[PDB]
């Protein structure tokens, strides 16, 4: 009955999808060939996998995912990888040319090449689903397929499916870490397109997760695998209550209601605790109050945006493990009595608590230690107006000289979309300052 | 043969009512497969208050499970005492309102009320007396508040004179567990005031305080909270379900509770309650039962009764006792605490005594009280509502699902009038 | 499941691959007659008479 | 009744843990078999010094045979533990038999059985590295 | 007690067919042999009360 | 009165047993569906390899 | 001469491998056994209450005085 | 957690040996 | 060994399987309740009908 | 091209519980009643004869393809609350322009 | 000893009647070879109603089998219980109507009705009492509708006083099953109004929801669909075959329902209906049996008697039960749902009671309703007919088979007049 269709667009989205589907296969006991390990006795005759893996009449558990990227490799790496038998051949869609860090290529010329095919696959998966909780779109604002085609797919999904829940996982561009030059252009255009065609877009960024891996896990070479493993743990703690028994159950259609106060303010943060290594987990108690304080500590954030400079508007706490609601209430009340954490005056009831009995899952060969309790904290501070200001300053800095505009012009968009995108983001910044005051 | 039709809606409803059914089944001697392994015939004499007779010794509960989303209903039908319910009494949707009163009341929740009323009509006309309906809902949620109050309104229109008892898990002073719970609580209590004739306000912080202080319990879990709530559900029905020296059914309780039609919010209580290693210090007697009832610690609401005035109060005792002892205890409480009771009503205590105690306990007692301290709960909800409503926050999620600001304004004014009524009856003098 | 009953019937055709239908009725020259009686049932299964 | 049911639940849990251990070792040395086949095919392509290649390849083929012996043993143990985990009170296969609460003669510790499988895998890895060094010597 | 008594017993001899090295005295047989002794012990308590 | 109740209870018990037998046969038919699907998968893996196409 | 360990070995194939670990048992089953057995409430526990399941109508024509 | 840290240290040592071998076959 | 009275319920701290089997579901367009066969964690049900 | 309802059986036969989560196609349920006999208004070819009213819509229906859809979609907001007055005017203007674009593509 | 002759026309009629002879041979103990192996003598005690006796112990059915192709009758003969039928009763042609009413009524069915009439005349003069005729067909096919209505017309010309029953598998509102169903149904209803004594309009979709919701059953299959239809026929006919406390044959049924001659279109219903695994929770009482009758979801037609108004209701309780429970439940359901009942007919329910329940059942109950809600079916058919006939859809087949358009106009006018009288008797008041 619970159904989440997971669309991974972009190279970042596809790699994060690899990590998250490895995590779900491990959590539901599905081997990489897509079958139960030659037994139907683990969990009995269970169908708790139905939230992620469609099941045929023979034991093959095909997932409910669509992996889309215009460029070859990466998706073809999934095709020729260890999880080759698990994924359906039409579930992995690949074009000929690459979007090449171009929002115009992703949105007008090359993105519209594959959008009918991707929508057809999404339609078949939705018709196979017995009642959708929503879509989970994994992408990055860096540019190209994860920006232009992601915005186009969201726009067409808003056309077709109406008021269906769309939960987004965006690798937001880091404040100083960057791997491209047109990241502000692509981010401004994608945000302007997807202000109205979105519900709740969780943000992560590579710089803050690098700092997390350096400080907590003590990894001096964090590659994208570790980053995607923490993102997989975040999305698994998000979706755990649809598939595991919990004291307080939260589903996918409550994250918009409990975290979007106003229709343009739909860009929440993300935090996971306790992100810890084995030698530090041997020392630390990792109690409920400790991890609850660690979530609101302004060093465990994964968005690289100090929330002391902003005011909390909403929070969604997702506890999992052998956590008790009595200590949950005690810790979340001590946070409210604490003065470092500051809330808006118009939201006294600013928390949504969801408790799940299932302990966190330890991947083999991973970096996180084995913990009995965990919190996935989902804040909605107005501190992100700082990041919007820095991004808008970069956009104006490259836009006054009209640099890199001729690529977008030659690939199918004029100056009007640039101008109205910057106007919309300035209006968004004024909205953030107004909702802050 | 006063039947009672049970209704559990929402996640909290489907948990609390399931615990209620598995604590009623042990009192009436019903095993998990549904047969009657009873000790005395007193368990079988009044089993039709909650059960319908089936083939053999099978007794099926008269409960309706309503939810817009499977989940905890699957959990309670896969746990113990979950296969006794009839599979047709499991009306479920597919989306879920999910902390949205508008989505639970004026959307896809409204295209389940036909099936729910079909099930309720079946279980209602499969009766002969039909004392009342009771609901176990969860003010602060989507399918507990909205859909539950919609069912309350429709069934109140169908059956006006029968009892419409509700058990509302109200929002907490500290900790929210839902961002939009002031909106949900106000929009649900607006329906509750005009529709229901008696409503028991259970608060999760009060349950936590009882389990942490009277019971210690280290790690309580929601099972013990639901057990406390369920014990007080059974405490107001034990007079119907077993013979006593002084019987008082739900209608007698309502008549001796509410002085005015808009004062039907009580604070329940169950007070044989000891710690783990505290049996050696309390040899249970009627006087310490009464002082544990009237103690502010063992009140299942955040409303301190010392910050108010007891309009009326009822006490349903179970077990073996002396009526002289019971009446002298309540008179002694009233005479010592004169200012905590309204002076224009003499003997605010309505006593009922049933001979049959709960199993294990020698004798028990259930406390319910209509006091003017519930204005603190309604005033806190009004304060949070007017904090969230001035800036129009989290309100497009309601007006896009299809309502208007006039309903919010009317609900706020209704609850303010409720606060004003409680305040004017708190400080009213005799002459 | 022993009594017949509304809906209390299962599938004997389960797992069968052949569903061949024989022509029991035909016109010989101009008259209609049961040309079967030596032809099997569905899928080559033998009849009773 | 409660004690007998709860002991049955503990027995089923321990059987499930044993089944998971069998499945892990099964998959591990099956993967070792696959790498042995792939390395053998590469050594055949490199052969197409010759006597040394023949001896090393024969050692590889024998190590693959020993791994397959172990795989058959673990597959048989897995199919046994399947039905032993699946049996319960309601199942019809449950049957009278004579006194079977015995500890047999010459049995293995779990650590000794895991050590035997680990030594098989280590010997296969040594043969694989020797064949890789032989391929590098040919090239 | 008749059902769980033979659930143990049928499980033992079916686990005696482990071919060469899988005949293991793992920490499952230890509890499983004790189950045979315990269920027979608990039968004797019931039969003593029955007499 | 005892004979009336005995006849009603005997009829009811016959109902329960017939419904339980029918439900068990339905579960066996479902397992047969799974077995036929597995046999079809084996037939596709055996007789329908891509090299076998003419 | 290509380097042996980091020569041709892709990141996903070296990191997103098939899961294989001897500690998969602890993932879904605790090695610590549960330290109790709990039966249902019994007749010696529901009948330890003095004069249990009897009412005030039973003292009529009973011959015993009322000390209850 | 002790076993996890021990096998992570062993993997780190094997990493160091492999990278040293790559550096010296450069 | 204990009566069912408020704080006399003990939960197992060892189990970590949990999950949730999907019994109540939809097929075609109708509500099929379906018989549950798996508890919370694959443990057998206390009642088997 | 019609459903004409099913009275009791509206629990099923809606697209959302028939596993079709897209936008439903709305038909005319609760069928009407006539008094008897009809005008023939057509020849033996299916053509509409001279005089009958004819729809101004396209005879091939309306299906705006991917490459003739407008490059801007409004957003499906249907709330118009907590927005500024220029914001509401902008949403109404773009709704009207995109509806005009779909009508242009259809006819 | 009152004999009725059974006719099957078309694919639907052939399969439904084959299942009907299967179930009424099972309840009479007739083995597939044709002999008798029943337990009690009551099974063969009134065997003359449905079976003619051959030499020895052979009991052939009193059935006529009509279809323009060997086809479905070939499958029936090469199916179970297919050897009991006489081979001389299989009347068939060569061409086969291509779902064409004009072909089945004017071209292909014209030169076969003589052979069918000779078979029917012989098999009816073999009777001794000849109560009447019953025909199974659909109003959506070629030889089911056209040939069936031609048979009805010729048989009413032959025997004008005998009772006529039709079982009339009507087109469904949802799905299609044939694209020329409005033409076939409009042309067949125009014959059924002026030539049938009673008509049970049966809907595939309503039977689908009955078989899939109230019986679960997953894959329903036409075996179970036709068996539900056959169970309704057996419950209708049973007072001829088994004794009872208050018996009622076909003429009693037709007299006590049909108020005015062109209002004989009924909705059948069989109401023991237990889902798989809910018999344990089932109570098996007369009030529950009557409640499962008088539920709108249990009708075998798409029309809603809650939308319409009941004219006459016939309930046949086939089994052993009490006149107390039966009569008081009919009175209670009438007095509660007096809105869905015509006031100018006081106590508009006929009650019949048999004594032999189905094998494997304690009690059964067949429901027949003559509500004014059945005008919705004819409104659906007439509106689809207008939508096709305005643009002359598929009309060249009917005109090329030698048949004019004034036949279509007269059929539509008769159906619209039928809807007019149904609405008139719905909204007419008492005084
Ligand atoms: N967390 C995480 N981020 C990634 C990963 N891969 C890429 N990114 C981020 O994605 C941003 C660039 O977007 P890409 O996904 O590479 O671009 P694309 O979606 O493939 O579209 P094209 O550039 O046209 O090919 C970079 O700034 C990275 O921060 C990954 O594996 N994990
Ligand atoms: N006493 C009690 N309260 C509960 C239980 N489950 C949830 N709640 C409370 O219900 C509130 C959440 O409401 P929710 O169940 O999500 O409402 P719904 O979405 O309409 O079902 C929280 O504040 C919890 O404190 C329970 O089992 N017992
Ligand atoms: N209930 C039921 N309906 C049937 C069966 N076979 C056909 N039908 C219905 O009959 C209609 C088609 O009529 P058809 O049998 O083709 O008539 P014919 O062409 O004159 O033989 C369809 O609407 C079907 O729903 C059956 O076995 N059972
Ligand atoms: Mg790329």
């Amino acid at each position: 009955m619970r159904e989440c269709i997971s669309i991974h667009v972009g190279q970042a989205g596809v790699q994060i999808g690899n990590a998250c589907w490895e995590l779900y296969c491990l959590e539901h006991g599905i081997q990489p060939d897509g079958q139960m390990p030659s037994d139907k006795t683990i969990g009995g005759g269970d169908d708790s996998f139905n939230t992620f893996f469609s099941e045929t009449g023979a034991g093959k558990h095909v997932p409910r995912a669509v992996f889309v990227d215009l460029e070859p490799t990466v998706v073809d790496e999934v095709r020729t990888g260890t999880y080759r038998q698990l994924f359906h051949p039409e579930q992995l869609i690949t074009g000929k040319e690459d979007a090449a860090n171009n929002y115009a290529r992703g949105h007008y010329t090359i993105g519209k090449e594959i959008v009918d095919l991707v929508l057809d696959r999404i339609r078949k998966l939705a018709d196979q689903c017995t009642g959708l909780q929503g879509f989970l779109i994994f992408h990055s604002f860096g540019g190209g397929t994860g920006s232009g085609f992601a915005s186009l797919l969201m726009e067409r999904l808003s056309v077709d499916y109406g008021k269906k829940s769309k939960l987004e996982f965006a690798i937001y561009p880091a404040p100083q870490i960057s791997t491209a030059v047109v990241e502000p252009y692509n981010t401004i255009l994608t945000t302007h397109t997807t202000l109205e065609h979105s519900d709740c877009a969780f943000m992560v960024d590579n710089e803050a997760i690098y700092d997390i891996c350096r400080r907590n896990l003590d990894i001096e070479r964090p590659t994208y695998t570790n980053l995607n493993r923490l993102i997989a743990q975040i999305v698994s703690s998000i979706t755990a209550s649809l598939r595991f028994d919990g004291a307080l159950n939260v589903d996918l259609t409550e994250f918009q209601t409990n975290l979007v106060p106003y229709p343009r303010i739909h860009f929440p943060l993300a935090t996971y605790a306790p992100v810890i290594s084995a030698e530090k987990a041997y020392h630390e108690q990792l109690s409920v109050a400790e991890i609850t304080n660690a979530c609101f500590e302004p060093a465990n954030q994964m968005v690289k945006c100090d929330p002391r400079h902003g005011k909390y508007m909403a929070c969604c706490m997702l506890y999992r493990g052998d956590v008790v609601p009595k200590d949950v209430n005690a810790a979340i009340a001590t946070i409210k009595t604490k003065r470092t954490i500051q809330f808006v005056d118009w939201c006294p009831t600013g928390f949504k608590v969801g408790i799940n009995y299932q302990p966190p899952t330890v991947v083999p060969g991973g970096d996180l230690a084995k913990v009995q309790r965990a919190v996935c904290m989902l804040s909605n501070t107005t501190a992100i107006a700082e990041a919007w200001a820095r991004l808008d300053h970069k956009f104006d800095l490259m836009y006054a000289k009209r640099a890199f505009v001729h690529w977008y012009v030659g690939e199918g968009m004029e100056e009007g979309e640039f101008s109205e995108a910057r106007e919309d983001l300035a209006a968004l910044e004024k909205d953030y300052e107004e909702v802050g005051v | 043969m006063r039947e009672i039709v049970h209704m559990q809606a929402g996640q909290c409803g489907n948990q609390i009512g399931a615990k209620f059914w598995e604590v009623i089944s042990d009192e009436h001697g019903i095993d998990p497969t549904g047969t009657y392994h009873g000790d005395s015939d007193l368990q079988l004499e009044r089993i039709n208050v909650y059960y319908n007779e089936a083939t053999g010794g099978k007794y099926v509960p008269r409960a309706v499970l309503v939810d817009l989303e499977p989940g905890t209903m699957d959990s309670v039908r896969s746990g113990p005492f979950g296969q006794i319910f009839r599979p047709d009494n499991f009306v479920f949707g597919q989306s879920g309102a999910g902390n949205n009163w508008a989505k639970g009341h004026y959307t896809e929740g409204a295209e389940l009320v036909d099936s729910v009323l079909d099930v309720v009509r079946k279980e209602a006309e499969s009766c002969d007396c039909l004392q009342g309906f009771q609901l176990t809902h969860s003010l602060g949620g989507g399918t507990g508040s909205g859909m539950g109050t919609l069912l309350i309104s429709k069934i109140r229109e169908e059956y006006p004179d029968r009892i419409m008892n509700t058990f509302s898990v109200v929002p907490s002073p500290k900790v929210s567990d839902t961002v939009v719970e002031p909106y949900n609580a106000t929009l649900s209590v607006h329906q509750l005031v005009e529709n229901t004739d008696e409503t028991y306000c259970i608060d999760n912080e009060a349950l936590y305080d009882i389990c942490f202080r009277t019971l210690k319990l280290t790690t309580p879990t929601y099972g013990d909270l639901n057990h406390l709530v369920s014990a007080t559900m059974s405490g107001v029905t034990t007079c119907l379900r077993f013979p006593g020296q002084l019987n008082a059914d739900l209608r007698k309780l309502a008549v001796n509770m509410v002085p005015f039609p808009r004062l039907h919010f009580f604070m329940p209580g169950f007070a044989p309650l000891t710690s783990r290693g505290s049996q050696q210090y309390r040899a249970l007697t009627v006087p310490e039962l009464t002082q544990q009832m009237f103690d502010a610690k063992n009140m299942m609401a955040a409303c301190d009764p010392r910050h108010g005035r007891y309009l009326t109060v009822a006490a349903i005792f179970r077990g073996r006792m002396s009526m002289k002892e019971v009446d002298e205890q309540m008179l002694n409480v009233q005479n010592k605490n004169s200012s905590y009771f309204v002076e224009w009503i003499p003997n605010n205590v309505k006593t009922a005594v049933c001979d049959i105690p709960p199993r294990g306990l020698k004798m028990s007692a259930t406390f319910i009280g209509n006091s003017t301290a519930i204005q603190e709960l309604f005033k806190r909800i009004s304060e949070q509502f007017t904090a969230m409503f001035r800036r129009k926050a989290f309100l497009h999620w309601y007006t896009g699902e299809g309502m208007d600001e006039m309903e919010f304004t009317e609900a706020e004014s209704n609850m303010n009038d409720l606060v004003s009524e409680y305040q004017q009856y708190q400080d009213a003098t005799a002459e | 499941s022993l009594p017949f009953l509304p809906g209390n019937s299962f599938n004997p055709r389960l797992g069968r691959d052949k569903f061949h239908k024989s022509q029991h009725f035909d016109y010989s020259n101009e008259v209609p007659m049961l040309v079967g009686g030596h032809k099997p049932g569905i899928g080559g299964d033998k009849l009773l008479g | 009744h409660a004690l007998t049911m709860r002991t049955q639940a503990d027995v089923t849990k321990k059987l499930g843990d044993r089944m998971n251990d069998i499945n892990f070792w099964k998959f591990e040395l099956n993967r070792e078999i696959e790498e042995m086949i792939e390395e053998t095919d590469l050594l055949c392509a490199q052969k197409k010094t010759l006597e040394q290649s023949d001896r090393q390849i024969k050692l590889n083929r024998g190590s693959k045979h020993k791994l397959t012996m172990d795989w058959s043993d673990k597959l048989s143990a897995f199919k046994i533990d399947e039905k032993c985990t699946g049996l319960n009170n309601n199942s019809t296969e449950i049957q009278y038999k004579e006194g079977s609460a015995k500890f047999e003669a010459v049995q293995t510790n779990p650590q000794s059985w895991a050590e035997f499988s680990h030594d098989n895998v280590v010997r296969a890895e040594h043969e694989r590295l020797a064949s890789q060094q032989l391929r590098n010597l040919i090239d | 007690k008749e059902a769980p008594m033979k659930v143990a017993q049928t499980r033992l001899d079916h686990r005696t067919h482990r071919p060469n090295v899988e005949l293991c005295r793992d920490p499952a047989q230890y509890r499983m042999v004790q189950e045979v002794g315990e269920i027979q012990d608990s039968i004797d308590k019931l039969q003593q009360k029955l007499a | 009165e005892q004979r009336e109740n005995d006849r009603e209870e005997a009829f009811a018990s016959d109902m329960i047993r017939n419904d339980k037998i029918s439900e068990l046969l339905q579960r066996r038919q479902e397992q047969d569906i799974r077995n036929l699907n597995s046999a079809m998968n084996e037939f596709r893996d055996l007789h329908q390899q891509p090299e076998g196409r003419r | 001469k290509r380097v042996p360990h980091a020569g041709m070995k892709t990141t996903m194939t070296s990191s997103y491998k098939t899961p294989s670990d001897p500690k998969m048992t602890e993932l879904f089953s605790c090695p610590v056994d549960t330290p109790w057995v709990i039966p249902e409430a019994g007749p010696i526990q529901t009948f330890s209450v003095p004069n249990m399941y009897t009412t005030e109508y039973k003292t009529y024509a009973s011959g015993k005085p009322i000390t209850v | 957690n002790k076993s996890l840290a021990d096998e992570q240290a062993e993997k780190d040592r094997l990493r160091r040996e492999q990278e040293l071998d790559d550096n010296f076959t450069e | 060994a204990l009566p069912f009275l408020p704080g006399n319920s003990f939960t197992d701290p060892t189990q970590r399987k949990f999950h949730r089997s999907q019994s109540l579901g939809y097929k075609n367009g109708y509500a099929l309740p379906a018989r549950p066969e798996v508890g919370i964690g694959g443990e057998p049900l206390e009642v088997n009908q | 091209s019609s459903h004409f309802s099913a009275n009791q059986y509206k629990q099923a036969f809606d697209s959302r519980r028939l596993q079709n989560s897209q936008i439903p196609q709305t038909y005319k349920e609760r069928p009407s009643s006539y008094e008897g006999f009809t005008q023939i208004i057509a020849n033996d070819r299916g053509h509409l004869k001279q005089g009958v009213p004819r729809s101004k819509d396209s005879p091939w229906g309306g299906f705006v393809g991917t490459w003739e859809m407008p490059k801007k979609i409004p957003g499906n907001v249907t709330t118009y609350m907590s927005r500024g007055d220029p914001a509401i005017d902008n949403i109404q203007k773009t709704r009207a322009e995109h509806n005009e674009y779909m009508r242009q593509a259809v006819s």
